[PDB]
């Protein structure tokens, strides 16, 4: 009579410390599973994932620069030196980038009369600010800090008409480009997303008449602007969500206290998120990174990619040296170091006509994985 | 379920016209069913995309449409003391086109406008248009409810109070059976939403060619509320019309507010003062609850039975903890004691980012058993992504729950098939309504005849 | 003008049914639900029971669900309720209401019912 | 189900004058609360619907103010012919319940 069973591959030991080189510190284990598994069974597999202590981060501060903005571009044109020495004992190297965005540069979102409006905005107000962009890209994610409280100096808002803002075109775009903006591949990402309004969703572009949806391409030029703002739709939550796991993006949602229960919904639409509380002048975001950093470290909810609609699943999760929770995948709660283990039990459907496929069980925000190279003897 | 698609016949535009954004049936004198569609790229006359409208005539062959002769041109006139200007540029004409079965009511939402007085403007802004005309008499007549002269110097010193510039008005346009003409402004009142109802008959009769400002005595706008779930809501970006408070002499409309109360979106009913009979919230954010409103009795009770699309609404699996497919709800008007608001069904799309709702068209009797059979379109559904058109025809308790037959779409990736369709309108005269389907993308229409 | 001109006053035996006729002039009788009404002693009115002239739709209030087997004439422009298992407690006024988009225009008359 | 509240079950005021019929909801309804006005050997007769909406046959001078759970019918002109006991109803959820009733009286 057949048997069905399942080994591991790999299997290697979690990472205590993190700080080393060039290592390939492991977060996760086992690494592959060889599960053979006869129709209508199933064979369970544990995994054990860990956060491990000075992970390299990577803060890329992508914030709104409407004209509501502009009291918060003379604290964060300090901020950078304080993030990295207050972050400084949290990991070993991290490194900081700067998105920016206001809208789509076209009407009814931006002035564009009288023609010197075009030109700045802010004509009607007596002041003077820069021209509308979607989102302009200004400093790659770089070890050295001293780059990012200089770069921001040379920022500057622009003013929108419509109170929501084109936050979503930068998100994505952040996420969607990963030579420009650096994300370091062996690291946690952390894109903080700093704005005081609501934002535009997909099929929101078509009162601007911009009806092509977006399609999740780098667009992002070698002027470092977004190209494709002005003829490309906003990104639906669950086009943004895709890219915002496939490039293990931990997004921060770093707004203000009268939007927070707007942004405390989304993050319940997208996995592996958090919502801070901004202030009117932005003082608090170098405590909201790290409250948010202990928060997303604090979560191993795991992620499934590419599993088949017949290999069902249903799993144990295992918290604090006791808690069989069964049916949880989000141990919360957790710490920068205390590893947890998973219990997972795949629930195969009939004998799939393909004799071999894979998954992946990869935690959210964490490109360590268990691939589970499924076989079907 | 009887909508062979073997045999279509593909209307074509100009190539990167859109030729197909929005299309709707017109009776002509003769009943010759010809077909109106919109498109909101067509060259002008100064080598610039301002729109134009293709009337259609049905054609068992399909092909290329002769257009209507509209105005492209930017108008200007020194009225007063103020430089009345309309821009007419990328300004859509046939962003949302509508027949009352003479008269072509071809919308451009994104016309601009601006009136200077030797200082100071309005501040130049899609104020939309809606251009008029009999294909018969050939007497063009446009109707821009939005288009107000007052300067910005005010606005800004009435907290932008009846800000009524930004309209966009014929962006979702609906004409009753009575003869008013609904348009739809998402963005009037500053980006809270409006309507526009005057009556057609009195658009042509105070309509002189010319003057750019003028007011048609008998519209009737809606209101600026000052609820902050209001604000932002995109009201009006899908309108449609039907009977929801028992005077059938009044109608009642069926706004659909995408970014209501924070992106969550309802379905307002309303009466033809915009007083609210009715609310639909949606379930979830950020999904487009009333990006695409319909309104037909799907189950032979009489009772207007209005059907709304989430194209961006994200179902639950269990790989996926939220995979973006769409969803159409079917909210029932009882014809008991209770009122309209709990979504009788809930149709859910199959692929992901297909946007499945995003144009619902009420077919009417499709197979001749009493009931009225919606059909669904997901621009990007499908196995592959390249559109699909889904029929869902309602049995006695509402819609089915599995589409009686979908329309995979025939054109080529990107053509967002099903991005506006038509229906209940017999173009052949099979006795059978027939769905035309508007895929912009490839600049074409498909019309699928129901054989029986 | 469209007046529902219900029957009568009834006395009935207790545990022994009674059936309660409304009928409907002018107004095309299938348009809307025929609903029916009771007003007890108190004068306070709770409602019974909807019934679809097109079909059969017999919604009914869970309270008298039972005892309550609304019938309709379509053909006659008639609708009966023919409450059922009568006792002391249920001597009322019973109004043969309309519905039409969840109001209750025009009631009519209202038949007074008496057990002994 | 939803229970409807009229607080005053017998209001009373001069004729000519404005009087204001009260009626709660115990659960949050929309705008559907109807109103009827029940005189003296039955004869019930539908006032505004759907909180303010005047009957075709019912005169000008009714009119209801509610939204939420705090509803009104809000009489002016108090006529001879005005005196009944108005029922207000809620008409959203099976089963719709009417009010208490309020006994009215000219002074
Ligand atoms: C983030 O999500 C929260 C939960 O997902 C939202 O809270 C919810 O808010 C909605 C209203 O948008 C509310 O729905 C019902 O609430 C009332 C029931 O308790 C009901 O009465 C409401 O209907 C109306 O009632 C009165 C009538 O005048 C109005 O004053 C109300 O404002 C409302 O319009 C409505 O049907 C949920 O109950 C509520 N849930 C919880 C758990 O509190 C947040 O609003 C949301 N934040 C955002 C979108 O910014
Ligand atoms: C994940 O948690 C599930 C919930 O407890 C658990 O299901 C339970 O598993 C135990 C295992 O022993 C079963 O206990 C025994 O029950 C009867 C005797 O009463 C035996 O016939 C069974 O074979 C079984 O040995 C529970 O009955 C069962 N509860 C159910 C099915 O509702 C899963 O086993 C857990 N899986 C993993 C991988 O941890
Ligand atoms: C899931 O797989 C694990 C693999 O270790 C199973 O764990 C063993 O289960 C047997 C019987 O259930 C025990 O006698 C062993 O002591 C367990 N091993 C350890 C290390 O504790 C587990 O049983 C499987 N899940 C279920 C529901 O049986
Ligand atoms: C239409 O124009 C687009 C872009 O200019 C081009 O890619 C396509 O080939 C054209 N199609 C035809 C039929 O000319
Ligand atoms: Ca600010
Ligand atoms: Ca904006
Ligand atoms: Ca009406
Ligand atoms: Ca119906
Ligand atoms: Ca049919
Ligand atoms: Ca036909
Ligand atoms: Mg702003």
């Amino acid at each position: 009579f057949p048997v069905s069973e399942a080994r591991v591959l790999e299997d290697r030991p979690l990472s205590d410390k993190g700080s080393g080189d060039s290592s390939q510190v492991t977060q996760v284990s086992p690494q592959r599973i060889a599960l053979r598994l006869r129709p209508d069974d199933s064979k369970n597999f544990s995994i054990q994932v860990r956060q491990v202590e000075d992970y390299p981060v990577d803060i890329y501060y992508l914030m709104d620069l409407s004209y509501s903005m502009k009291d918060d571009l003379w604290s964060i044109q300090n901020l950078g030196t304080k993030l990295a020495t207050q972050m400084r004992k949290l990991t070993s190297n991290l490194r900081i980038g700067f998105g920016a965005f206001v809208d789509k540069p076209v009407s009814p979102y931006m002035y564009i009369s009288p023609p010197e409006a075009l030109e700045n905005p802010c004509y009607d107000m007596k002041t003077t600010c820069l021209p509308m962009f979607g989102y302009k890209h200004v400093l790659t994610l770089t070890d050295q800090v001293t780059r990012f409280n200089e770069e921001v100096k040379k920022q500057s808002v622009s003013r929108n008409r419509d109170a929501p803002e084109g936050g979503f075109d930068a998100i994505m775009q952040a996420t969607v480009c990963d030579e420009k903006i650096g994300w370091r591949n062996d690291a946690s990402h952390l894109l903080v997303f700093t704005t005081d309004a609501k934002t535009h969703i997909a099929l929101d572009g078509r009162l601007a008449g911009i009806v092509q949806p977006n399609d999740g391409q780098c667009h992002v030029g070698s002027d470092n602007h977004y190209s494709a703002s002005t003829t490309m739709d906003y990104p639906s939550l669950g086009l943004m969500t895709e890219k915002l796991s496939q490039k293990n993006i931990n997004l921060i949602f770093a707004v203000t206290e009268n939007v927070v229960n707007l942004y405390q919904n989304y993050s319940e639409l997208i996995p592996g998120t958090t919502v801070g509380v901004l202030s009117m002048d932005s003082s608090n975001v170098l405590q909201l990174i790290v409250d948010a950093y202990g928060k997303i470290r604090s979560k191993v909810e795991l992620e499934v990619r590419d599993l088949p609609e017949e290999l069902s699943l249903s799993f144990n999760a295992t918290c604090l040296n006791n808690e069989v929770i069964p049916g949880l995948k989000s141990c919360m709660g957790l710490k920068i170091g205390d590893t947890v283990s998973f219990s997972i039990e795949a629930k195969v459907r009939g004998c799939p006509q393909e004799k071999e496929k894979s998954f992946t069980i990869k935690p959210v925000g964490f490109k360590d994985s268990l691939i589970v190279q499924v076989t079907f003897d | 379920l009887n909508l062979d698609p073997v045999q279509l016949t593909f209307y074509a535009g100009p190539n990167g016209s859109q030729f197909g954004f929005s299309l709707d049936f017109h009776k002509d004198s003769h009943g010759r069913v010809a077909i109106v569609v919109g498109a909101p790229r067509t060259l002008g006359p100064s080598q610039e995309e301002t729109g134009g409208v293709f009337l259609c005539p049905w054609r068992a062959e399909g092909g290329q449409c002769p257009s209507l002769l509209f105005d492209l041109r930017d108008e200007t006139r020194n009225v007063g003391s103020q430089t009345l200007q309309t821009f007419k540029a990328r300004q859509g004409l046939g962003a949302s086109v509508v027949s009352w079965s003479d008269v072509i009511v071809a919308c451009a939402p994104w016309q601009h406008w601006n009136v200077l007085e030797k200082t100071e403007e309005a501040e130049k802004t899609p104020v939309g248009s809606c251009f008029l005309a009999q294909p018969e008499s050939g007497r063009r007549a446009e109707y821009s409810p939005c288009r107000g002269n007052t300067l910005s110097r005010i606005y800004v010193e009435n907290d932008f109070s009846w800000d009524k510039r930004y309209c966009e008005a014929g962006f979702s346009s609906v004409v009753t059976q009575a003869g008013e003409l609904v348009l739809g402004a998402p963005g009037g009142y500053y980006f809270l939403g409006l309507l526009a109802q005057a009556p057609v008959a009195d658009i042509f009769s105070s309509y002189r060619p010319g003057i750019l400002l003028w007011h048609v005595s008998s519209q009737s706008l809606s209101f600026d509320s000052s609820n902050p779930e209001y604000f932002d809501g995109y009201w009006g970006y899908s309108v449609a019309v039907g009977e929801f408070d028992g005077d059938l002499n009044t109608t009642e409309y069926v706004v659909g507010a995408p970014t209501w109360s924070w992106t969550l979106g309802a379905v307002e009913i309303l009466d033809s003062y915009y007083q609210r009979l009715h609310r639909l919230r949606g379930e979830q954010m950020a999904s487009y609850f009333g990006h695409s409103v319909a309104v037909t009795d799907v189950n032979g009770d009489g009772r207007h039975d209005l059907l709304v699309g989430a194209p961006l609404y994200m179902e639950s699996r269990a790989d996926r903890k939220l995979a973006e497919v769409g969803r159409v709800y079917l909210f029932l008007q009882p014809r008991g004691p209770h009122a309209l608001g709990a979504p009788s069904l809930l149709l859910t799309g199959t692929q992901l980012y297909g946007r499945f709702g995003s144009a619902i068209a009420p077919l009417g009797d499709l197979d001749r058993d009493g009931y009225n059979d919606i059909a669904v379109a997901a621009p990007y559904g499908g196995p592959s992504g390249r559109g699909q058109v889904l029929v869902f025809l309602g049995q006695s308790e509402g819609l089915r729950s599995r589409p009686s037959q979908v329309l995979d779409s025939p054109f080529p990736t990107g053509s967002a098939f099903g991005f506006s369709l038509r229906g209940a309108v017999d173009i052949d005269d099979n006795g059978y309504p027939d769905l035309i389907v508007g895929a912009y993308g490839a600049n074409q229409v498909a019309v699928y005849r129901a054989q029986p | 003008e469209v007046l529902l001109q219900q029957s009568g006053p009834e006395l009935v035996k207790p545990g022994a049914s009674v059936k309660i006729p409304c009928k409907t002039s002018g107004y095309t009788f299938t348009d809307s639900n025929m609903d029916w009404v009771k007003q007890s002693h108190g004068k306070s009115l709770e409602w019974i029971g909807d019934i679809n002239p097109n079909n059969g739709g017999t919604l009914y209030n869970q309270k008298f669900k039972d005892k309550a087997t609304l019938t309709i004439d379509k053909s006659s422009s008639t609708a009966y309720m023919e409450l059922r298992t009568l006792t002391s407690e249920d001597t009322a006024v019973y109004y043969c209401t309309r519905s039409y988009y969840g109001r209750f225009d025009y009631w009519g008359q209202g038949t007074a019912l008496t057990v002994s | 189900d939803i229970q409807m509240t009229q607080t005053t079950s017998s209001l009373s005021a001069s004729l000519g004058d404005r009087v204001t019929i009260s009626c709660r909801a115990s659960q949050d309804i929309s705008n559907y609360l109807n109103w009827y006005q029940q005189k003296s050997d039955g004869t019930v007769k539908l006032l505004i619907y759907y909180t303010s909406r005047l009957h075709s046959g019912v005169p000008s001078r009714f009119s209801g103010s509610g939204s939420g759970t705090d509803y009104s019918l809000t009489i002016s002109n108090l006529e001879q012919e005005d005196i009944a006991t108005y029922f207000c109803q809620q008409g959203n959820t099976l089963p719709p319940t009417f009010g208490g009733g309020t006994k009215l009286e000219i002074k």
